[PDB]
């Protein structure tokens, strides 16, 4: 199995459960309640820059079945991102195995709309990203 | 009360009332008179007045006059024309058919002069055969014979220049209907389609696509007629004239309590927002077009006519109808977003209630429309020509019958429409009657039989080869709706609450049942339980909605459609109470005294008791198959039986009804004897004598199976068949009994087995030609053609006809290599132009040789093996030599077991006197109580019989099973061929 | 999740919006001036594993069908009715669709439900 | 009851319709090898049997035993109607009397509905091998 999870393709459509994208007005403030004391313990000495966030966020909860079955980690995922996109795409991921495992996304700013920019980006990341 | 245990013949004698009320060829029938009655005279109801231009001049079509049909001789006096007549020469059995007109003319002096010239013969028409309009209407048997008709002739078919041209039923989609489909190569996840009319009026086709993108973001689209570029279909909405987009979704999504339809239309919205303004939406959609406008004003006028009026037609081409077209344009974007998330399943190409099929009604009603818009514009050019001068017109010399009369004779006698209108097959009645009741697909999947052909098409009849699965043929109960107007129910809706489409909120269609007639969302109801109940109290009543109208309550659907349009298929069943049914004893009482009481068919369909269900209702029925053992208390099943079956042996057609004990078969071996009956030899017409048809054969002495099914009752087969009944042997004698040959009695053909006369018709006209004898032609008389009688050789000349050569070149008939015979008859004529012609039928004597193939009930074509005399033949202790011996080995190969069953009650009823009866579902005819009643008459059980070797007398060892069975010559013959 | 707003004055959709003086969601109406305090603050939620109550979507006029297969042993739980129509979900887009649910058949109370 | 944990690497649908079908071939099968067993030296189908069952065996099983399951594009009969394959059942039934599989061999007379199911069948057969002719003497003219 560890030999065939490693050979058959897996988007994130296949690990994914459900998709989000919030409106932050503070990130501390964090109104998904479950993920404050995470997101507080995380953006304390922060690795980006806080002031350069956007204040939209992408919230997607994966499925634990699907990753335990392919062996995948967060820190996989993470850097998959960070390969296919660069540091402009901030993401954080929650834990391994907390209950209701999940990871968030940010874009760091550097004309059309927002969110339908995170939109694009989403629906040409959810079937791209080769994990 | 109640018909326990005499249900069998309670449902035959229901069975017999129909088919002696209605018949077999009754769709036909139905469907030539409404086209004649309504289609004929509705003909002009919608085309414009005829204008022309400075003078005016008008002109009008009032009412039709269709009379008797009459043939005009050379010299143009007018005669009584019978169909033996028509059928005897080559010409066309069609009625003239006159019209009445109405001119005015202006010369721009304040006053119109109007003339009507009455009775305008507009042109000759066909009449099909036994048509209300045809002089065999209403005739007894001594009145068919005695103006040379077969009594059993069913009719339905048109003379043609002399030839018998049958219209076959063309399959097609349904109208009106929105269809959800998914194609995978198609960038479009789901489409949705509607062909739209207006039953008839104009543009046969007009069918509008609402679409949706695939992911691979889901934007729906919308494909106009007359436009060439995709359109948004919310620019669509907004150009209708609903700016606001709360509208449209208002339009679209009724519920607005459920949210991932809003969100997944979301994007249509999303694409269509820089178009805000009506005028800005008809301009998007009259940029794109075959002609696009030179300026913005005429894009959107050109938007406003395609919108109006070529798309989606039949929800309404009036000047204020946006509010109804957006509406039905709403729910078929609703249908789509329903589909696409999973709530109703896509829409069945396959499925048999999405189709319609046009009759000789609908095919002759189209030939008219074209036919009459070319004599019109005809009109127009010889108008336009003789109006220069404008001295005055003539609309006698204006009017071309010609016309129309070369478009009927082509469009029935060529075919080309191709596939459609072909001579009809004159070999047996069982063939006669399946190419009378036969249904064409449209495609030139189909391949495969659908679940909803139970009771519309026969199943196991089918043709082999590249067409098998295309061409069908109805069951013996089916029937095709003639069509009626919508209007009655309509009224009578109104007449009731339903909630008009007009004047009712959006909010209010999420709680309501929408109402649908013929396909138009006429409106909403709020209770549609006792509307459907109502409904069908007067369906079945017959006051106000006829028994063909369709109304089908798609509950889960929250839906209510009536249909009421030509084409639909439908068989009549009877109607069940809470657990039992409406055919009571006191109405078989009064239907077995059919005769002297006048209570036919149509009584028990007016007394409420069986109705016609078709393909779109029988969804909504759960069906009973047989009320004896269905109705009664056992262990729960379904106690919510609304309709049951007359007989489940209805299911099959014509040629499947000749099968004795068809399910004890395979259906390979049901759909092969279907394909031979066709060309089974007998007798297929009882007036054959004065008709001449090429390549007729007739049987000396057809029989009556021993073993028959009460199906074959109504088709006349016992009146006249095709096959005798054979002692057969199942045995393996002297190797000349292969897998597919067998071996017959050299002295039983000699005392008439299979012999048969084969008539072969010769026609020939001279022109400007001549018949008569040059100076082998010793045979031929002075009139240059040989008198009947005489027996014609090889190469030798039957008709002397002679050609003047500008020392004369001779364009005689040879006998068509060597075809042996006697003439039977001679006919000479005049023809249209007046000009002589002759035919000629010769009969040729077939004694069945070793190469002749016949074929059983119930096996594959097999030629003959090798003829013994009866001293060769085995014989049992009784002397009994079988007719014919057949392979035991073809079990597996050709023949089933339905064969030996057949043999065995073939036995029983030869023993016994009684005729055996196969009906294919019985439960009271097994293989046990036939084999009992053998054994009761000093034979086998198993029909098995000690017979003993012809050659040398010794017992076989191995008891041979021996039986009459009923057996099949073909058309296939050597002596056929040979020439 | 995300229901609809509409702009009243122009019957039209509103968009998400954002004022950086506030820092906070609005909903506007991009042909207009209006706007509206958005509370749910999550402009959309995408559910890929199709997770939906097909007992919403079953109504209880299905109960009078007559080619239902109408159950005895079932009773309905909030009238008390024996009698009861179980059928499947024949949903598409649902790979786990086998599921029985039971509409009740009394006279017109109607109440759907799943044992 | 839906307990009943799918086998892998198919869904619920698959893996139920491929249960359903696996006995009622096998009680096919079974009841076949039966009737065949049955005949013991006097029956003259056996003789056929014993000596050519290239492709007999089957056809001699429909005739006494069972005719077996009507199978349309390797799948049991299609609910032509609304999740109903004959208006003679009822909704959504998945029992061995409907989807096609016919009780009754030859000898007993097969039932309305399994009639039609076995007249399917047999279109669907007589479609196969008018492809399979055509498709095949292509393949052989190609080839040589
Ligand atoms: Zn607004």
């Amino acid at each position: 199995k560890d030999i065939l999870c490693r050979l058959e393709h897996t988007t994130l459509r296949k690990v994914t459960a459900n998709t989000a994208i919030y409106y932050d007005p503070n990130p501390q403030s964090t109104v998904v309640a479950e993920d404050q004391e995470w997101v507080n313990v995380y953006y304390e000495m922060p690795d980006f820059d806080v002031a350069r966030i956007s204040p939209w966020l992408l919230r997607v909860e994966l499925d634990r079945k699907h990753m335990t079955d392919r062996k995948l980690t967060m820190e996989q995922i993470a850097e998959k991102i960070n390969a296919g996109f660069g540091d402009d795409l901030n993401c954080i991921f929650n834990d391994d195995n907390a209950e209701k495992l999940v990871l968030r996304i940010r874009i760091m700013n550097s004309k059309m709309d927002d969110d339908v920019f995170l939109r694009c980006i989403e629906s040409n990341m959810l079937t791209d990203m080769t994990l | 009360e109640i018909t326990p245990d005499l249900w069998q013949e309670a449902c035959w004698i229901v069975i017999s009332s129909y088919f002696d009320e209605k018949g077999l060829v009754r769709q036909q029938l139905d469907s030539f008179d409404e086209f004649i009655q309504m289609s004929v005279q509705r003909i002009v109801e919608d085309a414009p007045p005829i204008d022309l231009q400075p003078p005016r001049y008008l002109l009008k079509f009032e009412q039709i006059y269709l009379s008797k049909p009459t043939h005009w001789e050379r010299d143009g006096a007018p005669s009584p024309m019978m169909p033996n007549e028509a059928r005897l020469r080559n010409l066309t059995y069609s009625a003239p058919l006159y019209v009445d007109i109405t001119k005015t003319v202006i010369k721009e002096g304040e006053e119109q002069l109007q003339t009507q010239h009455q009775k305008t013969f507009i042109g000759k028409i066909p009449i099909m055969l036994r048509s209300t309009y045809c002089l065999l209407n209403g005739l007894t048997d001594r009145d068919l014979c005695e103006l040379n008709e077969c009594p059993l002739d069913p009719g339905g078919y048109f003379i043609i220049n002399g030839s018998e041209k049958v219209l076959i039923a063309q399959e097609k989609m349904a109208t009106n209907t929105v269809y959800v489909f998914a194609k995978k190569d198609s960038k479009y996840a789901y489409t949705g389609e509607c062909r739209s009319c207006l039953e008839n009026s104009s543009r046969p086709t007009s069918t509008i696509w609402v679409s949706m993108l695939a992911r691979g973001g889901q934007r729906i689209v919308a494909t106009l007629p007359y436009i060439k570029q995709e359109v948004p279909i919310i620019i669509v909405f907004r150009a209708l004239g609903f700016v606001s987009d709360r509208d449209i979704l208002e339009h679209i999504i009724y519920d607005f309590e459920d949210p991932e339809m809003m969100e997944m239309v979301k994007p249509s919205l999303d694409e269509a927002f820089v178009i805000q303004e009506q005028n800005v939406a008809l301009n998007f959609i009259g940029s794109r077009g075959a002609k696009p406008g030179v300026t913005k004003e005429k894009r959107i006028k050109y938007a406003k006519e395609v919108l109006q009026k070529e798309m989606l037609p039949h929800v309404g081409v009036s000047d204020f109808c946006e509010t109804k077209k957006a509406y039905f344009l709403g729910y078929m974007v609703h249908r789509l977003l329903l589909a696409a998330l999973g709530r109703r399943e896509l829409d069945d190409r396959d499925h048999y209630g999405n189709k319609r099929l046009d009759l000789a009604g609908p095919l002759l009603a189209f030939l008219f429309r074209g036919m009459f818009k070319n004599l019109l514009k005809e009109v127009r050019i010889y108008a336009q020509k003789f109006i220069d001068r404008g001295k005055d017109f003539n609309l006698e010399l204006a009017i071309k019958t010609r016309i129309i009369s070369d478009g009927l004779k082509y469009s029935l006698a060529t075919g080309n429409w191709a596939g459609v209108s072909q001579v009809l097959n004159r070999l047996t009645f069982a063939s006669t009657l399946s190419h009378l009741r036969r249904l064409n697909s449209p495609i030139g999947k189909p391949r495969q039989l659908h679940n909803t052909l139970w009771g519309m098409v026969c199943p196991a009849e089918t043709p082999e080869g590249h067409a098998v699965g295309l061409v069908k043929n109805l069951a013996l109960m089916a029937y095709i709706s003639v069509g009626s107007q919508p209007s009655p129910i309509l009224e009578f809706l109104e007449e009731w609450s339903m909630e008009n489409l007009e004047e009712i909120s959006p909010a209010a269609i999420a709680d309501a049942t929408k109402i649908f007639v013929n396909g138009c969302w006429v409106g909403i109801h709020k209770d549609p339980e006792q509307l459907m109940n109502t409904l069908r109290k007067l369906r079945r009543q017959m006051d106000i909605i006829v028994s063909e109208v369709s109304m089908i309550r798609d509950i889960r659907e929250r839906e209510i459609r009536i249909y009421t349009d030509a084409g639909r298929i439908c068989r009549p069943l009877l109607i069940v109470e809470k657990q039992k049914l409406l055919l009571k004893k006191r109405h078989i009482d009064q239907l077995k005294e059919r005769e002297y009481n006048n209570y036919s068919w149509q009584d028990l369909v007016a007394s409420g008791v069986v109705e016609y269900i078709d393909t779109l209702e029988e969804e909504t029925v759960m069906l009973a198959m047989t009320p004896d053992d269905l109705q009664e208390k056992e262990v729960a099943y379904c106690s919510t039986y609304t309709h049951c079956e007359i007989h489940p042996s209805m299911i099959l057609g014509v040629c499947a009804s000749i099968i004795p004990f068809p399910d004890h078969n395979q259906s390979p071996r049901n759909t092969y004897q279907s394909a031979m009956g066709k060309q089974a030899m007998g007798v297929y017409i009882t007036n054959f004598h004065v008709r001449m048809d090429t390549l007729a054969h007739v049987l000396y002495y057809p029989q009556k199976p021993l073993v028959t099914t009460r199906s074959m009752e109504y088709l006349r087969f016992r009146e006249l068949p095709a096959g005798i009944n054979s002692i057969v042997a199942i045995a393996s004698y002297t190797g000349y009994n292969q897998e597919d040959s067998v071996i017959m009695n050299r002295s039983a053909v000699d005392r008439g087995f299979f012999r048969s006369v084969f008539y072969r018709s010769y026609k020939e006209q001279e022109s400007k030609e001549v018949f008569e004898k040059p100076t082998i032609y010793d045979k031929l008389d002075d009139d240059g053609l040989i008198a009947p009688g005489v027996r014609v050789s090889g190469d030798d000349v039957i008709i002397g006809k002679t050609v003047t050569l500008p020392t004369k070149r001779d364009c005689s008939t040879f006998l068509r290599t060597s075809e042996t015979g006697i003439v039977d008859q001679v006919m000479v004529t005049l023809n249209q132009e007046g000009y002589k012609f002759c035919k000629i039928r010769v009969r040729s004597v077939r004694i069945p040789q070793i190469g002749d193939k016949f074929a059983s009930r119930h096996g594959q074509k097999g030629t003959c093996g090798i003829q013994y005399r009866q001293e060769d033949m085995p014989f049992t202790c009784e002397g009994i030599t079988p007719d014919i011996i057949i392979n035991p080995h073809a079990i597996p190969s050709r023949m089933t077991i339905g064969h030996l069953i057949e043999c065995l009650q073939g036995k029983v009823s030869a023993n016994k006197g009684e005729i055996g009866d196969a009906t294919p579902f019985n439960d009271a005819v097994n293989v046990q109580k036939i084999s009992n009643l053998l054994s009761d008459y000093g034979y086998h059980l198993r029909g098995n019989e000690v017979l003993y070797n012809g050659f040398t007398g010794r017992k076989i060892t191995s008891q041979i099973f021996i039986g009459p069975t009923y057996y099949q010559r073909l058309k296939h013959m050597v002596d056929d061929k040979i020439h | 999740f995300v229901g609809i707003r509409f702009c009243q004055e122009c019957n039209n959709m509103l968009y998400p919006k954002e004022d950086k003086e506030n820092r906070i969601l609005l909903y506007a109406c991009r042909n207009c001036d209006y706007q509206q305090e958005a509370d749910n603050s999550c402009i959309y939620v995408n559910k890929i594993t199709h997770e939906v109550d097909e007992l919403t979507q079953i109504i209880a006029d299905v109960s009078q069908d007559p080619t239902l297969p109408r159950t005895e042993d079932h009773p309905c739980q909030k009238c008390g009715h024996k009698e009861a129509v179980f059928f499947q979900s024949h949903s598409a887009r649902a790979e786990d669709a086998m599921r029985l649910y039971y509409v009740c058949t009394a006279p017109h109370c109607g109440h759907r439900w799943t044992e | 009851n839906n307990e009943l944990e799918p086998t892998p690497g198919n869904t619920l649908r698959q893996t139920f319709e491929n249960q359903v079908n696996r006995i009622l071939n096998d009680a096919r099968d079974k009841t076949g090898s039966s009737a065949q067993k049955s005949l013991s030296e006097y029956n003259n189908f056996k003789s056929m049997v014993v000596s050519g069952a290239k492709g007999s065996k089957i056809n001699i099983s429909q005739v006494i035993a069972v005719v077996g399951q009507q199978n349309v594009e390797g799948k049991r009969i299609p609910f032509g109607f609304k999740h109903r394959t004959l208006p003679h059942f009822i909704k959504d039934d998945y029992g061995p009397e409907s989807r096609g599989f016919v009780e009754n061999s030859y000898l007993a007379g097969l039932t309305p509905t399994e009639f039609f199911f076995h007249a399917m069948g047999g279109r669907e057969g007589l479609i196969d091998t008018a492809v399979k002719t055509a498709e095949t003497g292509y393949i052989q003219r190609r080839l040589i």
